[PDB]
């Protein structure tokens, strides 16, 4: 009950040097976080009457590669051949489509005719463009870094890749045409 | 100092008389210098001095080649052909420290199975081996910012594969690696705070290495026997003892300049075989190369995290256990952490108490296996992953663990020990006889 | 990079040197051939004399720099090429840089991933340069004549190409050796003209370019074989008195 | 019983530091 | 520039913040009238939603930056101006750019070299913009009444111009306050339309424009004084307990 | 450690017994931190903590600075307004690394006129005085490099005056200059190189530190009477002394708090009003401004560069005597670092036997005349050199160099001082 | 016996040669790289101006002055003496390197018209302020307030030198080479 | 006397590095 009040002072003017200290580190890491870059919103349409079919076209968008094909016969063919309970993921990661959907090559194909297939050319596992060319086992795409397959339709069939490859926010718009961003 | 009996220095001339009479800074070289050392050692300690001499060569070429790199994206590439071909010895200095890096790696693994095989972890020096491991972490952190900043395809890749692995980690993940990368993909806020860092820890990694050199003249060398010097008198002492000047400055000196000859050789006449020859062509964020490989001293570690699919059977257990947030992405990251962790581990784990592998029979074989395990799991990372070399990067990943985990604490329960000599000065006698 | 033919370089192995006379040579069927696309952007005009390169006389290489259109990159303006400039950019928009091509491109491997062969035969980057020049056949594979992409051409060297269909065998895997590049086959038989009267056959010129395409992406190769000699023989040197005094010290104690 | 002044104290003078240099500041 | 008019802005002091309207009115005033001559290459036009700032909505900024068209990067060639741009550089070489105008000028000075008037009265950078708009009088000083230069005009407030020999002095300097400026004086009375029926004189513009430079030059002065007494705040209340420490703790010493 | 009597550190704790018989690092820090202070230091005693805030300070700026800035002469410029426009807290860790250098500065010239006053480069101090005089060199060289790296007008043209100093050294100064500049003008090799060497100068300067705190530990302190602590016993030294924790600790870590309260204040309300407005314009070679004015801890240096013009007797006799190998070029560049190295080798110009000077009644005048001159050096460097400033700068460079040369040499050989106290604990107990 | 140190002498020898020629390229280094050395030489030509004002060029990294002088100027009486100069070379790389410090010796031209420059000054580099600026009519440098007369002839303060002028020629009446 | 076979030591190491070095320089092995 005597030596209270010099803890108490010795322990509060510790407790203040940690706040002031707590705010004087912060900016040092926070400096780190995304600055101008942050301007993530964008839009860009590209002219989809170009790509023959079994044609890959990119485009860039957020700093990295958009995937298009005008997908063959025998993509479509082998497509849908996979039962879905074959799949390593079975969800349909598409944005323009609800989420939940069932990874099927209805809810991965850009218009209802299945001609058209748009994709993050981006794999799943650590970032690597995957290879197409009806490149892999499963025809569709390898993923050079870590050997990850993807089928005809963008879906994880073998390797270390958790999902399918994303499909962002792509309507045609235009017969001739596919808007994004 | 070390325990061991020593003669003190004493100030000669009379500006050694003041010099020392106000900073002791003569005494300290002196008493650093003059450490009484094993009479034994063998040409496998001349790896402390061969890195304290490559992170020199590292540190005076990029001091100097930051001179003429500049770390932007429009330029970076540009000024590393600048570099090339416009500075005076430019060429040279380039192929010196990207060269040099290789040389820092290799001595560093040597350096290290000395270490794990001559017992040199054991106590009182666990203190040693953690420093070390520190500075280990330090340099793979310091080569891989080196590598990201000549801006080729190899560099933008394996930043990208390489700032992923933080974005595996399950909820924090991809915020640590939007703060590492400063946005959404890697760029030139990647480049520049890259650049940054990779200036700065090169000083840590030195400053490391004083506590490290700290670290082993308070407990004094090991050598080839395990077996102490004697403490009991400077008699016996000097027995079993040389000072480390002249007599191993000159053997470790004259070997630092044998594996600089063949170093110079390599930069003079085939400075690019270690290269991945991809990095010769600019970035291009929009094409991934036909075949991303780390460079050769990331590769085990490598092979570790690609050993590890949605396939493999601990894989998938793992995955049951948590309810799926270790899937095998994340899976393959925890693997390739903890095979250098569990190394930073074995002071605890080897439970046996004879310390020179010499005498212990047994652990040799599991030595030698570990040994052309790392050269397996070095030349498997950089194979395809299909047939057989997944079974062969499985199974060098398993024995990795199983070594640091499970032999090293059963062999010291079973193991039948050698009796080592009695003392230094006998195992020296009876080889210089 | 394709398995290449190991072509006998003058510039391999410790002691080789480039031939000035090959490497004008080079210089001269890239700009009547190569220059028409490909660009050198990293190579600045001047090192056209410089010396363990061509070694143009400076007046020459004044008067080579001026037939380049520059636009000046602080008045806006065209100009006459200068000295002081660089190559151009590739004019053909997916024509690569051959700037650094020679050690862009590995042309031996293995065996068994290993690198041994790399490290008897080099990085084979000129063999690989001379064996796409060579590569295009006077017709193509046997297989899937029906079936060639238009606007390519098959190259028995090329390996990331584009393959018809018909030629993949069923694990997606090529049957040709070589696969269809977009390059046309650039050089034909006495296509440019030698003052000397030296052999112009397609080989002849492979070569020279070849050459000149290694001096492109190494100019200081020479100097480097040079720095390379003089700190060998310091360092051995030093090796052997340090280990005389190595011995004698160690002598003292045993 | 012990660390009753201890923990108190801390978060006494922490707690202080971020009331008067937020609240007085803002408004 | 010496002898600037000491304008209250409501950004002074440690308290002081921007009115968003008077932004609102200087990029108006910018806009029109400025943006003729002077850039902004400093300024992301995205900055004028964002706080502290002008504010305004983003669909605005939108619509502002589409007034512009640039060389974009990747078209190389004229494309509408997006808020991620940059405003442009000065369409007159002449003219300065203004991104940093506020901060690169001084209008107080001394006394005697001693930096005190600094020190009360701060830089003067926004109240030297206004003293130059401000500053074209009538009537030229009649010391060089036939004899000034064509291509320029007497601003009482510049000081870097122009004199003619008539005003010059040998003996001292120069007779005149200011100096003969390239600048065409660029204000008039109700020359912009202030939609909010504000005052559109002279004097009143030249306010607005100079507070909205002032906010082009620092856009973040609001976070910098809020960090300010933040940190002050932080180190009063360590300074305290600090005192009591020490004196606690030296009172046993004695 | 010390060589005053003091206890040893003891391992106690099961943790502590493990490591200090494997690497005695807490042992270190110990003594490090308990060493016995004299007790009746006073308020200039603080500085030295401060400067170790203010290396600390710069450090993790420029860590955090290099993150972003491109050093390269089209980028820089631009970079450092994305650093204050677009970086998170940018404006505020830039406008603290540049005030900051200030901050460094003022912090050194009270820590060396203190020590100029308490005699502290006094015998047996002379290393600990000459390692401050090499940190002092390398703060120079880092502030002037980084003050380089903005690239505005004042960057341009301070690189470019600064590097013409080089070229003023007879026969090889041309050589030196153009290594410096890496060609025959300022531009992106120059600022490159700059920025490499600014990038590793503040680690050179910490390990002089380090070398400069193990040289003053191994004299032990000196304080405002300049006697010694009684070796004798632990009896007498702890009459003395205090330890160092916690008493000058929480001393110094208090002075530093409230005055980091300022450097905070000013850092928020008034960033700008020590730097120039001219580096906000970008750098362009083919114009000068007319207000070339170094930044104000240099403005000393620059003023004795200035003083030495042609029709100066000394300049005239020099260039005579040299027979035209010195000129009023090469003799002011002399001068200016003849200032610095007159002051390095005060431990031996000051033949005095008197340690502290508040015992020494003729040097007190000196001493004060040497701090008014150097304010005076400071202000007449942001003068033009008109008269009476030419007269007024020549006046205050002369007696620099006098107080140094002439002053102290001579009133060691002619001062009557006053006698000091017994002991520090009596000078202690006469002020409570 | 001293054969003993005839050899360590000599292995320290083999040390200090691989070690001095290991020192010498991290020097070297910073020396001109071989861009900057080309850009040492170069040619242009510059057009006509109205008199009583001054031009302004970039080469070598630094300003050309071109000044076409008033009659107040082209005249100044050629009141300075050669005796009454600080420097009394021309500092002309068109003349002799006996050339005096004399009024048509600094110029270009004849009639003392037009006057070409270094707009650099000799003291420490910075470019002189023109107009008429300083107490010698001419130039006033703002770094260290070396004045320069009329004919670009240090006057007054700290500068050795005249300003230099370049290798200079008239192309045609109305343009000028440099180069 | 003495000297001269300390100081001919090191100047014998000098001379023989940059000898054998200029010998190479003549690159005919
Ligand atoms: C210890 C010394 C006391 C330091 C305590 C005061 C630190 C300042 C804390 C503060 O007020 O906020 C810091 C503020 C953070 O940014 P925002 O407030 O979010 O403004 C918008 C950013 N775009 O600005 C700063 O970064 C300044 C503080 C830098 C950290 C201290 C310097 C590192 C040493
Ligand atoms: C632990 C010591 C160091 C290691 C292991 C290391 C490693 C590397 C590596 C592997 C590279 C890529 C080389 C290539 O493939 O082209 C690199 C590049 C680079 N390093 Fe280092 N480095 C070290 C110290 C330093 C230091 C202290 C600097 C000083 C700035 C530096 C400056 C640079 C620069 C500028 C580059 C890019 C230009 C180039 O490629 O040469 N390095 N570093
Ligand atoms: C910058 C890199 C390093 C340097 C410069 C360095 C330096 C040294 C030196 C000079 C020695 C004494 C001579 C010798 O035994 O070879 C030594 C010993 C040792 N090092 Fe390191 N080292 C480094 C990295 C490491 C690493 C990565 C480890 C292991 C993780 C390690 C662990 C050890 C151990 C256990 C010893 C023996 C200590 C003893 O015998 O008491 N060091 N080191
Ligand atoms: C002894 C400690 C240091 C001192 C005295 C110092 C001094 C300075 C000064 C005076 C400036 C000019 C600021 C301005 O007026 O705009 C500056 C800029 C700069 N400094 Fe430092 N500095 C130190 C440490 C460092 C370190 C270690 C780094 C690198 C890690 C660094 C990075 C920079 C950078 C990048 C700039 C240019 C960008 C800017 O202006 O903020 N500084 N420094
Ligand atoms: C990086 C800048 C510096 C730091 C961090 C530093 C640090 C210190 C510290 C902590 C002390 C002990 C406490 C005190 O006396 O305030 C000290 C004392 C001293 N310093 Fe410095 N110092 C620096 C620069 C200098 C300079 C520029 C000089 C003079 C050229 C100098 C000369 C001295 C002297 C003579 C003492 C007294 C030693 C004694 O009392 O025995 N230091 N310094
Ligand atoms: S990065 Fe895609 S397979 Fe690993
Ligand atoms: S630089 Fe011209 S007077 Fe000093």
């Amino acid at each position: 009950h005597a030596g209270t009040r010099r803890d108490f002072l010795y322990y509060a003017t510790a407790g203040a040097g940690a706040v002031a200290t707590g705010a004087a580190v912060w900016p040092l890491i926070n400096q780190m976080n995304p600055s101008a870059d942050v301007q993530a919103l964008a839009s860009i349409f590209v002219d989809v009457s170009s790509v023959e079919p079994g044609v890959q076209l990119t485009v860039k968008f957020l700093g990295k590669p958009i995937f298009i094909r005008r997908r063959t016969e025998a993509d479509i063919e082998l497509g849908r051949s996979v039962q879905l309970g074959q799949l390593v993921d079975t969800n349909a990661r598409n944005a323009n489509i609800d989420a939940g959907a069932e990874a099927t090559d209805q809810n991965r194909t850009l218009d209802e005719a299945g001609e058209w297939l748009v994709m993050w050319g981006v794999c799943t596992h650590l970032g690597c463009v995957p290879i197409g060319g009806v490149s892999g086992d499963f025809g569709g795409w390898f993923c050079p870094c870590h050997g990850s397959h993807y089928d005809s339709a963008g879906r994880i069939r073998k390797g270390p890749a958790p999902e399918n490859l994303p499909i962002p926010l792509a309507k045609f718009i235009d017969e001739t045409t596919i808007q994004l961003g | 100092m070390s325990g061991i009996p020593h003669d003190h220095y004493e100030p000669r001339t009379g500006i050694e008389k003041w010099l020392h009479s106000r900073l002791p800074i003569v005494a300290l070289a002196y008493d650093t210098i003059m450490i009484p050392t094993p009479r034994n050692l063998n040409w496998m300690w001349i790896w402390g001095v061969v890195l304290a001499f490559c992170l020199v060569l590292q540190i005076v070429t990029g001091i100097v080649l930051a001179m003429h790199y500049t770390p932007h994206v429009d330029l970076a590439f540009a000024s590393v052909e600048h570099i090339m071909r416009n500075v005076n010895g430019g060429f040279m200095l380039r192929y010196l420290h990207a060269n040099g890096a290789s040389l820092f790696f290799i001595a560093v693994y040597l350096h290290i199975f000395r270490g794990l095989y001559y017992g040199s972890y054991k106590a009182p020096r666990e203190v040693t081996w953690i420093v070390g491991m520190l500075i280990y972490l330090a340099m793979m952190a310091t080569a891989f910012m080196g590598y990201v900043l000549p801006w080729g395809q190899m560099s933008f890749w394996g930043a990208t594969v390489i700032t992923g692995l933080f974005g595996a980690i399950p909820g924090i993940g991809h915020s640590i690696q939007t703060w590492l990368l400063g946005g959404p993909a890697v760029d030139n806020a990647t480049l520049n705070r890259f650049f940054s860092l990779h200036y700065l820890l090169p000083f840590v990694i030195a400053a490391l290495v004083a506590i490290h050199i700290w670290a082993f003249h308070s407990t004094g060398n090991n050598n080839p026997t395990g077996v102490e010097v004697r403490r009991t008198s400077k008699a016996e002492a000097q027995k079993d003892t040389v000072p480390f000047w002249p007599y191993f400055i000159i053997k470790d000196v004259f070997a630092l300049a044998v594996v600089l000859l063949v170093f110079f050789a390599i930069v003079g006449f085939m400075p690019n075989y270690l290269g991945h020859p991809d990095n010769y062509i600019e970035a291009n964020p929009l094409s991934t190369p036909a075949h991303i490989v780390p460079e050769w001293y990331f590769l085990p570690f490598y092979a570790i995290l690609r050993a590890f699919t949605a396939d493999v059977w601990v894989v998938q257990i793992a995955n049951f256990i948590s309810f799926g947030i270790i899937d095998a992405k994340f899976f393959g990251v925890l693997a390739m952490f903890g095979a250098i962790l569990v190394m930073a581990l074995v002071p605890w784990l080897d439970t046996s108490p004879v310390r020179s592998g010499r005498y212990r029979p047994m652990f040799k074989i599991y030595f030698w296996l570990l040994a052309a395990d790392f050269v397996i799991l070095t030349w498997v990372g950089a194979q395809q992953t299909t047939f057989p070399y997944d079974w062969i990067s499985l199974i060098a990943s398993a024995y990795w663990f199983a070594y640091f985990l499970v032999i090293l604490p059963i062999l010291g329960a079973i193991e039948k020990p050698v009796a080592p000599p009695a003392t230094i000065e006998e195992d020296f006698n009876a080889h210089y006889s | 990079g394709g398995h290449v033919e190991d072509v006998p370089f003058s510039f391999e192995g410790p002691f080789g040197t480039f031939d000035q006379h090959q490497l004008q040579r080079g210089l001269q069927v890239y700009t009547e051939v190569c220059a028409a696309c490909h660009g050198m952007k990293f190579v600045p005009i001047r090192s056209l004399s410089e010396p363990g390169g061509p070694e143009l006389p400076e007046d020459q290489v004044r008067a080579y720099a001026t037939q380049f259109t520059v636009t000046d990159e602080e008045t806006g303006e065209d100009r006459e090429g200068k000295p002081t400039d660089h190559f151009p950019h590739s004019a053909l928009e997916n024509a690569p840089d051959l700037s650094l091509m020679a050690k862009a491109r590995a042309g031996f491997h293995g065996p068994m991933g290993t690198g041994i062969s790399q490290l008897f035969n080099g990085i084979g980057g000129p063999e690989y340069i001379y064996s796409v020049l060579t590569g295009f056949p006077e017709e193509p594979p046997k297989c899937a004549e029906g079936h060639e992409p238009d606007g390519f051409y098959y190259n028995r060297a090329f390996q990331n190409g584009s393959v018809p269909d018909t030629c993949k065998d069923a694990n997606g895997v090529k049957t040709t050796a070589g696969s269809w590049i977009a390059m046309p086959p650039p050089l034909m038989d006495d296509l440019v003209e030698y003052a000397d009267g030296h052999d112009a056959s397609v080989h002849a010129m492979a070569e020279d370019v070849s050459a000149f395409l290694m001096w492109a992406a190494e100019p200081k190769l020479m100097a480097r074989k040079q720095a390379g000699f003089t700190a060998v023989m310091f360092l051995t040197v030093l090796s052997v008195l340090l280990y005389l005094t190595n011995k004698r010290l160690w002598a003292g104690v045993k | 019983w012990k660390y009753r002044y201890r923990l108190g104290g801390f978060a006494s003078g922490a707690l202080l530091a971020l009331a008067l240099a937020g609240i007085f500041s803002t408004g």
